[PDB]
RNA sequence: AGCCAGGAUGUUGGCUUAGAAGCAGCCAUCAUUUAAAGAAAGCGUAAUAGCUCACUGGUCGAGUCGGCCUGCGCGGAAGAU
C-alpha cells in the first residue's frame, strides 16, 4: 500500500484478519487484487470506491500530459 | 508467574469493557472467551473507579475459560485528570509548555505503591519526577 | 561479493580476514558485506 | 570498573557492617534473576527495606577482604559464585527461613546453602528464631505451670 | 603461545608414541595415527606432551601452537572420539547406511551414495538423520561437509542436509 | 615542575639546524635578564610531550645546560609547517 | 579474549504517527531497585514480540587495549604476432 504511493489511515484489528484502511491513488491500484493475492497466500479481499481529488506528484503530472 | 505464556496488554476502560473496533473481538481470540470478558473483567474493575485507562494480563491458554488479572494504572496519564494539561505540548519541545504540582505527586503516585520498585515511599515520587517532566514541566516545588 | 579497491567493515560482526594474498571481508550476518581485493 | 579508591569504599562499608551486623547466610545464585532480587528486597523490606544487603563480592578478593576482619569461616565461603547477605537490627532471624524456602521454590541454588556465623559454623536451616519474642512461649509457661 | 604454552593431559588409556616428528595415539577406539610437524619442538615425558619453538624460526610458537593443539583432540578422540549429526529436511529426503556407504534421497534423478573413508563410521537414528563417529577430527569434519554438500541448507524452507548445531538462516520470500 | 634538560649548541646554521632536527633534536634559544642569550639544543620527544600539556606555557620551567638550572618562561615556538613536530623554541629569562 | 549468569521497575518517557512500545523522526534523557543494567550501540517487528551489545557477579590465571612518530612491503593494476 505504501509502495503504491498510498497513504494509511487505520488498523482496527477485526476478529481474525485485520482491516487495514487506506487512501490510494487509483492510477496506481490496477491489478491490486493479482499482488495481494501473491502477498497474502490467496487469503485477502478487498474494496475501493471513490473518495477525493488530491495532487499529483509533478512526475505524475508532467506525465499525463495529452 | 513462574512460567510466562501469553500477556497481551492494550490497557482498557471501567466502566464498560465490551468493544468491537478498537479491541473487541481480537481482545480474546485464540482459545479466549469473549463472553467473559463483563463477568470477570467487571468483578475487579469496578471495585475501583469507571472511566480512564487500564493495562491488563490474561491468563488462558488452551483451556476456553478463564480468570481476569487486575493491574495498575500509568503513571504518567496520571499528570492529566489529577493534575492539568491532557495533551503534553501544543508548542513544539523548544518551549517547556505546561505545569507541575508539588503536593500532588505524593499521594496521587502513592496510588501506584504497589507496583514500584522504590523502598522509600517517597522515593517513589523522585521516579515520577522525569515521568512528571514529560515534557520538562518543573514544579513550583 | 563486492569487489570494491576499498573493502572496510560495515557491521559490527564483520571481521576483515586476508586469505592468499587477498584481503576480504567476512559478515557473520549479512551475506551482503562479503568483500574481495582490498 | 573504578581504581583503588572505590574498592575500599566496597570495603569498608561492607566491614562496617560485620562490625556492627548480627546474622550471616549465603546462596549462589547462577541463574539469580531479577525478579529474583525484586522479590528477596521487599523481604529486606518486610525484614526492613535497606537494613540487609546482598552485594554480590564473592571476589575472596572483595567480601574476604572484609573476613580476616570477623568470621573467617567464609575463607571456604568465597570460592566460585556467592551472594554475602548481612542484618543489622533485627532478631538472628527469618533471613535464614526464606533463603531455604526462596531456592525450595526453584530459585536457583543456594550453594547447597554453605551456611554463616552468629556462632562461628556451617550448614542447617533455623527457625530457633523468630519464634524471638516468644517469650509468650514462656507467658503460657506461668498460668499452665501455675495451674497444671 | 597460551595454547602452545599450556601442556596436555594424556588420561589413562592412551599409549603415546614419538618418534623424531610423530606422534601415535591408541585408546578404547581410536585408530592410532600419526601426524607430522616441522619448525615445532615437542617434548615427551610426564602426563604431558609440551610444544614450544625451535631456534631459527620465526615461525616457531606461531608454528608451536597449532602443534598442541592438534595432539590435544587427537587424544580426545581416543577417549571419547567424536561427534557428528546432520539432519534431513524436507519432503522425501531419507537416508539409510548400507554398511560402510550412506544411501541418501536427495531429491535428485539418480541416488548418490556416498562411501566412508577409513577411520569412521556411520548409523541412522531415523531415515531423516545420520551420526558418524570416529577418530580423526578434521576428517569427520571433511566428511560433514561433502555429506552436507549434496545439498547445504536452503534459505526459504531450509530444506537439505543440517548439521543440528545449525543456525540456517532463512529468508521471507519475495512480494512476487 | 617541567625540568628541561639541554647542551649548548656547538654549530649554528641552517645546515647545523636542519642536522639537529633529523637526530630527534632541535634548537633552541634562551633570553631575557643581563646576561647574554644562549644557544639551545633540546631532545625533541621529551619536549614534544611536555608542551602537549597545557602548564608549559604558563608555569615557570627551568633548563639544565651544562648543570646550571636557567628557569624560564616559553615566548614563543615554530611549529612545523604540517607535521606534529617543533622546529624552533623562544624562551624569555625571567 | 573466551566461557557461566544477570542485562531490571516506573515504562509503551513526551511529542509525533495508521502505527514510532529502548530503538523511522522531533525534544528531553531523569528516578528507582541493585553486583550491574543506556528514557539504549546493533539485529529484529506493520507496531509489540524475540536476539544481542554496553555494564555487572562467577570461572580462568599473566599479561593486555589502541593512538603517535617511523623503515620495508600487500591490494588498487585490463591489450592486441
Ligand atoms: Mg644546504
Ligand atoms: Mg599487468
Ligand atoms: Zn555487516
Amino acid at each position: 500500500l505504501s509502495r503504491r504511493r498510498g497513504m494509511l489511515k487505520g488498523q482496527e484489528s477485526e476478529v481474525t484478519g485485520v482491516k487495514i484502511h487506506a487512501e490510494v491513488p487509483l492510477s496506481e491500484m490496477f491489478g491490486y487484487a493479482t499482488q495481494l493475492r501473491s502477498l497474502t497466500k490467496g487469503r485477502a479481499s478487498y474494496t475501493m470506491e471513490f473518495l477525493k481529488y488530491d495532487e499529483a506528484p509533478s512526475n505524475v503530472a508532467q506525465a499525463v500530459i495529452e | 508467574a513462574k512460567k510466562v505464556q501469553a500477556y497481551v496488554k492494550l490497557q482498557v476502560a471501567a466502566g464498560m469493557a465490551n468493544p468491537s473496533p478498537p479491541v473487541g473481538p481480537a481482545l480474546g481470540q485464540q482459545g479466549v472467551n469473549i463472553m467473559e470478558f463483563c463477568k470477570a473483567f467487571n468483578a475487579k474493575t469496578d471495585s475501583i473507579e469507571k472511566g480512564l485507562p487500564i493495562p491488563v494480563v490474561i491468563t488462558v491458554y488452551a483451556d476456553r475459560s478463564f480468570t481476569f488479572v487486575t493491574k495498575t494504572p500509568p503513571a504518567a496519564v496520571l499528570l492529566k485528570k489529577a493534575a492539568g494539561i491532557k495533551s503534553g505540548s501544543g508548542k513544539p519541545n523548544k518551549d517547556k509548555v505546561g505545569k507541575i504540582s508539588r503536593a500532588q505527586l505524593q499521594e496521587i503516585a502513592q496510588t501506584k505503591a504497589a507496583d514500584m520498585t522504590g523502598a522509600d515511599i517517597e522515593a517513589m515520587t523522585r521516579s515520577i519526577e522525569g515521568t512528571a517532566r514529560s515534557m520538562g514541566l518543573v514544579v513550583e516545588d | 561479493m563486492k569487489v570494491r579497491a576499498s573493502v572496510k567493515k560495515l557491521c559490527r560482526n564483520c571481521k576483515i580476514v586476508k586469505r592468499d594474498g587477498v584481503i576480504r571481508v567476512i559478515c557473520s550476518a549479512e551475506p551482503k558485506h562479503k568483500q574481495r581485493q582490498g | 570498573m573504578a581504581l583503588n579508591l572505590q574498592d575500599k569504599q566496597a570495603i569498608v562499608a561492607e566491614v562496617s557492617e560485620v562490625a556492627k551486623g548480627a546474622l550471616s547466610a549465603v546462596v549462589a545464585d547462577s541463574r539469580g534473576v531479577t525478579v529474583d532480587k525484586m522479590t528477596e528486597l521487599r523481604k529486606a523490606g518486610r525484614e526492613a527495606g535497606v537494613y540487609m544487603r546482598v552485594v554480590r563480592n564473592t571476589l575472596l578478593r572483595r567480601a574476604v577482604e572484609g573476613t580476616p576482619f570477623e568470621c573467617l569461616k567464609d575463607a571456604f565461603v568465597g570460592p566460585t559464585l556467592i551472594a554475602y547477605s548481612m542484618e543489622h537490627p533485627g532478631a538472628a532471624a527469618r533471613l535464614f527461613k526464606e533463603f531455604a524456602k526462596a531456592n525450595a521454590k526453584f530459585e536457583v541454588k543456594a550453594a547447597a546453602f554453605e551456611g554463616e556465623l552468629i556462632p562461628a559454623s556451617q550448614i542447617d536451616r533455623l527457625a530457633t528464631l523468630p519464634t524471638y519474642e516468644e517469650a509468650i512461649a514462656r507467658l503460657m509457661a506461668t498460668m499452665k505451670e501455675a495451674s497444671a | 603461545s597460551r595454547v602452545a604454552k599450556a601442556p596436555v593431559v594424556v588420561p589413562a588409556g592412551v599409549d603415546v608414541k614419538i618418534n623424531g616428528q610423530v606422534i601415535t595415539i591408541k585408546g578404547k577406539n581410536g585408530e592410532l595415527t600419526r601426524t607430522l610437524n616441522d619448525a615445532v619442538e615437542v617434548k615427551h615425558a610426564d602426563n604431558t606432551l609440551t610444544f614450544g619453538p625451535r631456534d631459527g624460526y620465526a615461525d616457531g610458537w606461531a608454528q608451536a601452537g597449532t602443534a598442541r593443539a592438534l595432539l590435544n583432540s587427537m587424544v580426545i578422540g581416543v577417549t571419547e572420539g567424536f561427534t557428528k549429526k546432520l539432519q534431513l529436511v524436507g519432503v522425501g529426503y531419507r537416508a539409510a547406511v548400507k554398511g560402510n556407504v550412506i544411501n541418501l534421497s536427495l531429491g535428485f534423478s539418480h541416488p548418490v551414495d556416498h562411501q566412508l573413508p577409513a577411520g569412521i563410521t556411520a548409523e541412522c537414528p531415523t531415515q531423516t538423520e545420520i551420526v558418524l563417529k570416529g577418530a580423526d577430527k578434521q576428517v569427520i569434519g571433511q566428511v560433514a561437509a561433502d555429506l552436507r554438500a549434496y545439498r547445504r541448507p536452503e534459505p526459504y524452507k531450509g530444506k537439505g542436509v543440517r548439521y543440528a548445531d545449525e543456525v540456517v538462516r532463512t529468508k521471507e520470500a519475495k512480494k512476487k | 615542575m617541567f625540568t628541561i634538560n639541554a647542551e649548548v649548541r656547538k654549530e649554528q646554521g641552517k645546515g647545523a639546524s636542519r642536522r639537529l632536527r633529523a637526530a630527534n633534536k632541535f634548537p633552541a634559544i634562551i633570553y631575557g635578564g643581563k646576561e647574554a642569550p644562549l644557544a639551545i639544543e633540546l631532545d625533541h620527544d621529551k619536549v614534544m610531550n611536555m608542551q602537549a600539556k597545557a602548564e608549559f606555557y604558563s608555569e615557570v620551567l627551568t633548563i639544565v645546560v651544562d648543570g646550571k638550572e636557567i628557569k624560564v618562561k616559553a615566548q614563543d615556538v615554530q611549529r612545523h609547517p604540517y607535521k606534529p613536530k617543533l622546529q624552533h623554541i623562544d624562551f624569555v629569562r625571567a
